[PDB]
């Protein structure tokens, strides 16, 4: 019912970022968790997906290797570990929950990530 | 005495358990995740407009009454535990006759996770009805459907969902092809709703796209017909002073055409229209007669 | 009235998972066969059909009672409550009992504990027809039966003096063949499970060359 | 919890329930309403004189014993509870072999209502006997039916009727038979008299008209063409014996 | 992947009129397309799931239609709070989103 | 509440009742009155020398142990009550493969009169051997028999008689 | 009496036996040995792309729960007790239609041994699918098979 | 049809030969077909005698 994400953060190019998405009101093990990227004045872009009950992951071919997604069933949170950041990685990253015919019913508030 | 503690767990698990009531009977909609693995795609009966298919039918749902804590995270239980708990009553809408195999024991499977998630898998063979349109026979293609859903539970009570991405939820085994006369181009899945006279039910649909192989019919009908046409036309080069020979040519060619026309239909169902093969045979008969 | 008391006393404290004389001596079973008809003999599948009444008798000292009643004549109701031999037919492609209107079964228990158990069976018995000299071919092919799980040390079968009885032979379904006689035999066969007493009945059939004459010759 | 309340209510309903006795055992007959949803009519066989139809067979009646008022909604129960309730002993007089589909479980539905109404549903396939008069084959119109009757309950114990009386049967217009076309169907209510009493009977009938195109393609055109061939003989000079005799004999044999 | 071509790129319409957004799927996606409304500086909100199914709390004016490759979202009698971006996505395979459609007055 | 009284009547009927013993075992011969109604005389199979017949098979015998006194003169009881009482084990001497229909329920019938008379009918399809003599074929006429009797009970224990005049009992 | 000893031994063995748990439920896997005596191969059909065989299918495994040391003999029991003991859920993947023969009784055997070894046999007829390459027909060789799996 | 051959002139030899051959082949096919429908009894039926006499007439 609620997905709480971490607050914005400014980092330097070539660094690493590990975003956080805390699920309250439901168990992440019951569903898939999605990470979506939105650059300004552009459309949404699927980064990857994770199944917390099994732990397996799927990534977009243009994000494979660059991003790593993991969860922690104990704390009911999902993580997105971005590596080797470049200037084009400035965007708003969303955390979403699958439900009702794979519709991504609930979304997080989003994290603004910018690299200077 | 690990068996003793596990027996005690199971006995505490089924104590005061009413398998007549679905999980979340009055306060929640039961969601059954579904998955199909096709171990073989049986033959297609053109005459009966049906096809056989062997599958592992996998169903998973959440039953909060079956939470437990012990030295294991999953309980791999003998398939007679499934008869003691609630399970979905899924059925195939266009199924003609199916069999749940039970040699040497009921080919069933039940895994209980400690959070109350269940995995329930069956091996079963389904003869399903595939309506066919044979206007382009033998050069026709068909999408044979497989529709399943809940009997007696309406959309407000039980809903079905693919366990993985819909495009990856129906998997066909590599060597599992028993198709003689057809080619399996691929499969498609969909979800929808059907309004019956008893309520509104969720239906899960799979479409198998089949392309018929023309080779058998080429060799068995088209080459004989072309050969008979050629033989009939060979009678032109004979001398006009040989009436018996050309008469024999004509009559025997016509007889062969009649036999071929009688033979060709015997493979197809008794549809009320003409197929492409019928037109070809008709034109060949016209040429012989001419 | 008091037959109910006898029956209740017989079954109290009775285990039908254990053959009589479990750890003493092999159970001896005398077998009788009444052949109603020998069905068609289709050489395509190399099999023939046979309908019989199969009688089995043995001694069970647990089924021993004392009363003026000398024999208890029962229907199939009580068959499943006592120990029954697991006799099966070894060369049978398929077989079935009859169940209309009730299971065609009979049980009789005598004063001294002798048990008689009869049931009606139709059997499709496999036999390999060597079709040399066909249609001038004669065959004598068997019907074998034994216990499935009890080796020779536990169950022994024994043909009675008049064990196999045939009916009229005029109403049988033998078209290509004529029944000319039979004989019974016993032997022991070795298997991965153990040594089993195997009983055999041989039916002598001679083909009659009247259909094939007018059909082919 | 709501589920515990429902479990208590169902345990109450099934305690003391006598399945031997029909509802209103010593009173007025119990009225049973029938619904059919026809899924398909598979194989109309002239050689076996019988057709196969698959349908959803629904039955509805009222049992005051199964009345509850603490729960406001309709209880859909696991189908296996039907073994513990009275259901009508309906049967099909003309069926030859039939079964209830049993995958993944037995395809039957039990649904209770607070007032006590029971909705009982089955997915059945019956091979009903279909005596056909072939004097006009293949220009024939066939009328065979399905007779639905109670085996054990006479007309003063049970009453059959069609719920709707005109929409009790659905799906007929969507049936596609390769060789026939459903021209008309009718619903009838009768009482039949046997030596053991008189029993309610419902009849569902179908009027099938046979399509002729297949037979035109298969048997009519070839014989016409063979007759034309026969006539070709008269254009050959009557001095030739082998040719004309060849024509005639070949035509006869064809 | 599966490319979801969403048209028009942008659109303006006064208050009270009917509009029809359209989304084109490259391959077959069945009825597995969802529509999202994203107001400025906010996260997307699911409007239509399946292909024609209003999510809870979605007014009755929004309505979706279509199957296979062709899909549409008709907003009948748009109000002043319907100014946002509208994205179509498919979930038949690994999700992909349309480029978006901005709605002005 | 007639339900409770009728349940009591049935429970008292089945209390101390032994279905392994035929009625009048001690001092009588059980007389079963039989009757057949042929609903359809099925096709005759020349190749198998057999025919199919669908019948209502009606049996009737007196069981003194099932006397009762209540508001109803007859108890039209369910088909599952029959399993709890003794019934004759009739079988077809020349039957090959018969079936008892249980669609949608067992096609059986049990009616207990207050005097202890039972009526028991069932719907069967019987396939029976009809030995044909094809010397005059296809100008041949045949008499196809249907023989039935009691397995397990000799004439000293169970006898069969037609319920009506023999000429009107089939 | 030896009958009483056997009866009490079997009653003790079957008391408190949980059919829902395999032997060594939490411990290492139970090893099942397979034996097959092929009685016949009946109808190799090219039309149906299958064949029928009849076999005596036998399985053997250790079940420490069913161990006894008071009598020295192997207890063959009436095959109805097979419904009370755990047996492996072996199935044939490629079989199209199968049954256990049931005349005059269900043709299965269950034999206990003092150390706990169970011996469980079945007389089975399976129609097994076998896709035949007929390119070289009738001068062809066919390789069929029966797949046995848990 | 076999008896029709008697009305053909003595010069049309192949005509009468074809008549006889085809009639005999037809009779053989009819005998096989008519025996198909029946159980493989070992004796002769009335139909068998009729077929045999017709076969004899054609051969004669
Ligand atoms: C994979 O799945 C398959 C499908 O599930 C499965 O096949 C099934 O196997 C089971 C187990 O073997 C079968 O169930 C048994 O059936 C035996 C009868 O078998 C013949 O008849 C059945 C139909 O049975 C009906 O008819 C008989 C007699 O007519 C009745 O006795 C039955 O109860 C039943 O009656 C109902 O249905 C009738 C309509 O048919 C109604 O008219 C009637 O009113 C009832 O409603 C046929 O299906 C069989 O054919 C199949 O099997 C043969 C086997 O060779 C095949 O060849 C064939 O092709 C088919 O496959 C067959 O013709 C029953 O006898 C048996 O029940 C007895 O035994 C059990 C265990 O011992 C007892 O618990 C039970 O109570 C019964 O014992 C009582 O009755 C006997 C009667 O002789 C007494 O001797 C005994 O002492 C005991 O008496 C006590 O109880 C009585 C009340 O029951 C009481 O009166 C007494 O007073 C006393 O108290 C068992 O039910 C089932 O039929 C199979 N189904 C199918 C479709 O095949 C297969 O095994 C699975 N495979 C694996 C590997 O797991
Ligand atoms: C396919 O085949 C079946 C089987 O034959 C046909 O079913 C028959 O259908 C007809 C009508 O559809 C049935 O006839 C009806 O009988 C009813 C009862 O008859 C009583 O009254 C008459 C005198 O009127 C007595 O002779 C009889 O013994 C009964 O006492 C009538 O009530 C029906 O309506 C009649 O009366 C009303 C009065 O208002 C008139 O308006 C009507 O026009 C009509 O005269 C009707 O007569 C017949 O009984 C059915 N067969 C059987 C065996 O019952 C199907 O019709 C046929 N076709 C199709 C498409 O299925
Ligand atoms: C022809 O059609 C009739 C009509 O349906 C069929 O009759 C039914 O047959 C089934 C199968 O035997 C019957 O179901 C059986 O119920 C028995 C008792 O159930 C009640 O009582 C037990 C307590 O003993 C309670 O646990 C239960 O909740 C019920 O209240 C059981 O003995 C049977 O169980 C058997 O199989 C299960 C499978 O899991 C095992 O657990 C058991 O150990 C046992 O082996 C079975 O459940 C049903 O009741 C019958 N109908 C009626 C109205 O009674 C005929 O079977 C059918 N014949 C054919 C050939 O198709
Ligand atoms: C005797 C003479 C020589 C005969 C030798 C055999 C040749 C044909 C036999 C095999 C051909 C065959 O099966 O090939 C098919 C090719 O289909 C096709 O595409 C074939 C279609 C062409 C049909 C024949 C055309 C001949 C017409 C020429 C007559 C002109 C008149 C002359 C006066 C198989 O097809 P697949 O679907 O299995 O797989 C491939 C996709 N097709
Ligand atoms: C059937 O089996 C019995 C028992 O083996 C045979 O009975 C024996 O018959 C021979 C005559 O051939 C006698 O000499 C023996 O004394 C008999 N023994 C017993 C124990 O009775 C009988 O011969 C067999 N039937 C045959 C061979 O047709
Ligand atoms: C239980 O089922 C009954 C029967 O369908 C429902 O009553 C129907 O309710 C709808 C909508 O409220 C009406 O349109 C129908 O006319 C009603 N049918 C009858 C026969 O009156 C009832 O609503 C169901 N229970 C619940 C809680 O919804
Ligand atoms: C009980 O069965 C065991 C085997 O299941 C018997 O011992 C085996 O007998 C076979 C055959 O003689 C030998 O090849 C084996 O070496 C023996 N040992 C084992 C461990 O298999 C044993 O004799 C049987 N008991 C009785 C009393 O017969
Ligand atoms: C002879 C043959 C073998 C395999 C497949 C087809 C054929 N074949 C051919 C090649 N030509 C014919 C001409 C007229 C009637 C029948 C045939 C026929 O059967
Ligand atoms: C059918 C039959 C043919 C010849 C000899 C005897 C019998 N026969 C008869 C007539 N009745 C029986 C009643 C119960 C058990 C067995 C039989 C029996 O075998």
């Amino acid at each position: 019912v609620q997905l709480q994400q971490s607050g914005a953060e400014l980092v330097k190019p070539g660094a690493s970022v590990k975003l956080s998405c805390t699920a309250s009101g439901f168990n992440i093990k019951d569903t898939y968790m999605y990470w979506v990227k939105q650059r300004p004045e552009q459309g949404l872009e699927w980064i990857g997906r994770i199944d917390p009950a099994n732990g397996d992951t799927k990534y977009d071919p243009k994000f494979q290797g660059k991003a790593t997604i993991t969860t922690d069933t104990f704390s009911n949170t999902a993580y997105l570990q971005l590596s080797s950041l470049t200037s084009e990685d400035t965007a708003v990253y969303y955390c979403a929950r699958k439900g009702l015919r794979w519709a991504m019913d609930y979304w997080g508030q989003g994290t603004s990530v910018t690299v200077s | 005495d690990n068996t003793t503690v596990f027996t005690r767990i199971l006995d505490r698990l089924l104590d005061g358990y009413d398998n007549r009531l679905r999980p979340g009977l009055g306060e929640r909609v039961t969601e059954v995740k579904t998955d199909i693995f096709v171990t073989s795609f049986g033959p297609v009966s053109d005459h009966d407009m049906e096809y056989t298919i062997d599958v592992f039918f996998r169903q998973s749902w959440k039953d909060e009454r079956l939470k437990f804590k012990g030295p294991m995270t999953v309980l791999r239980l003998n398939n007679l535990m499934a008869s003691k708990i609630w399970t979905p009553d899924t059925f195939f809408h266009n199924g003609k006759k199916s069999v749940a195999h039970n040699m040497t024991m009921p080919n069933k499977l039940l895994r209980i996770t400690e959070d109350g998630t269940l995995l329930y898998t069956m091996r079963l063979t389904v003869r399903a009805e595939c309506p066919m349109h044979l206007e382009d026979f033998p050069m026709d293609a068909h999408a044979c459907p497989l529709k399943f859903g809940s009997y007696a539970y309406t959309r407000a009570e039980v809903v079905y969902e693919w366990t993985r991405e819909p495009a990856r939820s129906v998997v066909v085994a590599e060597d599992g092809s028993r198709l003689n006369q057809y080619d399996l181009l691929g499969q498609t899945v969909d979800s929808g709703i059907v309004q019956s006279s008893t309520g509104e039910y969720v239906v899960m649909t799979t479409h198998f796209h089949l392309k018929r192989k023309i080779g058998y019919f080429v060799i068995q009908t088209y080459l004989p017909c072309i050969m008979t046409v050629i033989l009939s036309q060979v009678s032109f080069w004979l001398n006009r002073e040989s009436v018996p020979a050309r008469t024999v040519f004509g009559v025997t060619t016509v007889l062969t055409m009649t036999t071929l026309s009688i033979s060709a239909r015997n493979s197809l169902p008794k549809v009320a229209y003409a197929t492409a093969m019928d037109w070809f045979i008709a034109v060949c008969y016209a040429f012989v007669f001419s | 009235g008091d037959v109910t008391v006898i029956l209740n006393n017989l079954l109290e404290g009775y285990d039908n998972k254990l053959r009589p004389d479990i750890g003493v001596k092999p159970t001896l079973i005398h077998t009788d066969m009444y052949v109603n008809s020998i069905g068609p003999v289709n050489a395509i599948n190399m099999e023939y059909t046979i309908d019989i009444f199969f009688a089995q008798t043995w001694y069970d000292r647990r089924l021993k009672f004392n009363s003026t009643i000398k024999v208890l004549r029962l229907n199939s109701n009580m068959v499943g409550k006592i120990w029954i031999p697991d006799t099966f037919f070894r060369n049978s492609k398929k077989a079935d009992a009859h169940w209309i209107t009730t299971p065609n079964r009979m049980l009789r228990i005598w004063n001294d504990g002798r048990v008689l158990y009869t049931l009606r069976l139709t059997i499709d018995a496999e036999c390999q027809l060597q079709l040399h000299n066909f249609p001038m071919d004669e065959h004598s092919c068997p019907l074998e039966f034994s216990s499935y799980g009890y080796p020779r040390e536990e169950i022994v079968y024994q043909w009675k003096r008049s064990s196999v009885e045939v009916g009229d032979t005029r109403s049988w379904r033998l078209y290509q063949f004529s029944f000319v006689g039979l004989r019974n035999t016993t032997e022991v066969v070795k298997t991965t499970s153990g040594d089993y007493v195997v009983m055999s009945v041989y039916f002598d059939l001679s083909r009659r060359m009247g259909y094939f004459t007018i059909q082919t010759y | 919890s709501n589920m515990s309340l429902v479990k208590e209510t169902v345990d109450r309903l099934l305690k003391g329930y006598d399945i031997r006795l029909r509802p209103d055992f010593g009173g007025p007959p119990v009225a049973v309403g029938m619904n059919i949803d026809i899924a398909s009519i598979d194989m109309v066989s002239e050689v076996n004189m019988d057709y196969t139809l698959t349908m959803y067979f629904q039955q509805a009646w009222r049992d005051k014993r199964l009345s509850y008022n603490v729960i406001p909604l309709n209880l859909t129960l696991d189908n296996r509870v039907a073994d513990q309730l009275w259901v009508p002993d309906t049967y099909f007089l003309n069926d030859k072999k039939s079964f209830v589909h049993g995958v993944t479980v037995k395809n039957r539905m039990i649904r209770l209502h607070p007032d006590g109404t029971v909705l009982y549903g089955l997915r059945i396939t019956t091979t009903a006997a279909c005596m056909m008069d072939l004097r006009r084959y293949p220009l024939d119109e066939q009328n065979c039916t399905l007779e639905i009757e109670s085996y054990g309950y006479t007309t003063d114990d049970i009453e059959f009727y069609w719920r709707g009386d005109d929409n009790a049967v659905t799906g007929v217009t969507k049936i596609e038979l390769p060789q026939f076309s459903i021209v008309d169907y009718k619903l009838i209510t009768k009482k039949v008299v046997f030596s053991t009493g008189s029993y309610p009977r419902l009849s569902l009938s179908f009027k099938l008209k046979r399509n002729i195109g297949y037979f035109i393609l298969q048997t009519y055109m070839p014989s016409i063409l063979i007759t034309i061939l026969s006539w070709v003989s008269f254009w050959i000079n009557y001095d030739a014996s082998a040719a004309r005799v060849a024509l005639g004999i070949t035509t006869v044999l064809t | 992947n599966i490319v979801m071509t969403q048209s028009p790129k942008s659109m303006s319409m006064s208050v009270g009129e009917r509009v029809t957004l359209s989304c084109k799927a490259s391959e077959y996606v069945g009825t597995y397309v969802s529509w999202y409304q994203q107001k400025p500086e906010q996260s997307p909100k699911l409007l239509i799931y399946g292909a024609s199914n209003r999510y809870t709390g979605v007014p009755d004016r929004f309505t979706g239609s279509g199957s296979a490759t062709d899909f549409t979202l008709t907003i009948g009698s748009v109000q002043a709070e319907d100014l946002a971006d509208y994205h179509c996505g498919q979930s038949y395979s690994y999700p992909t989103f349309g480029a978006g459609t901005k709605l002005e007055l």
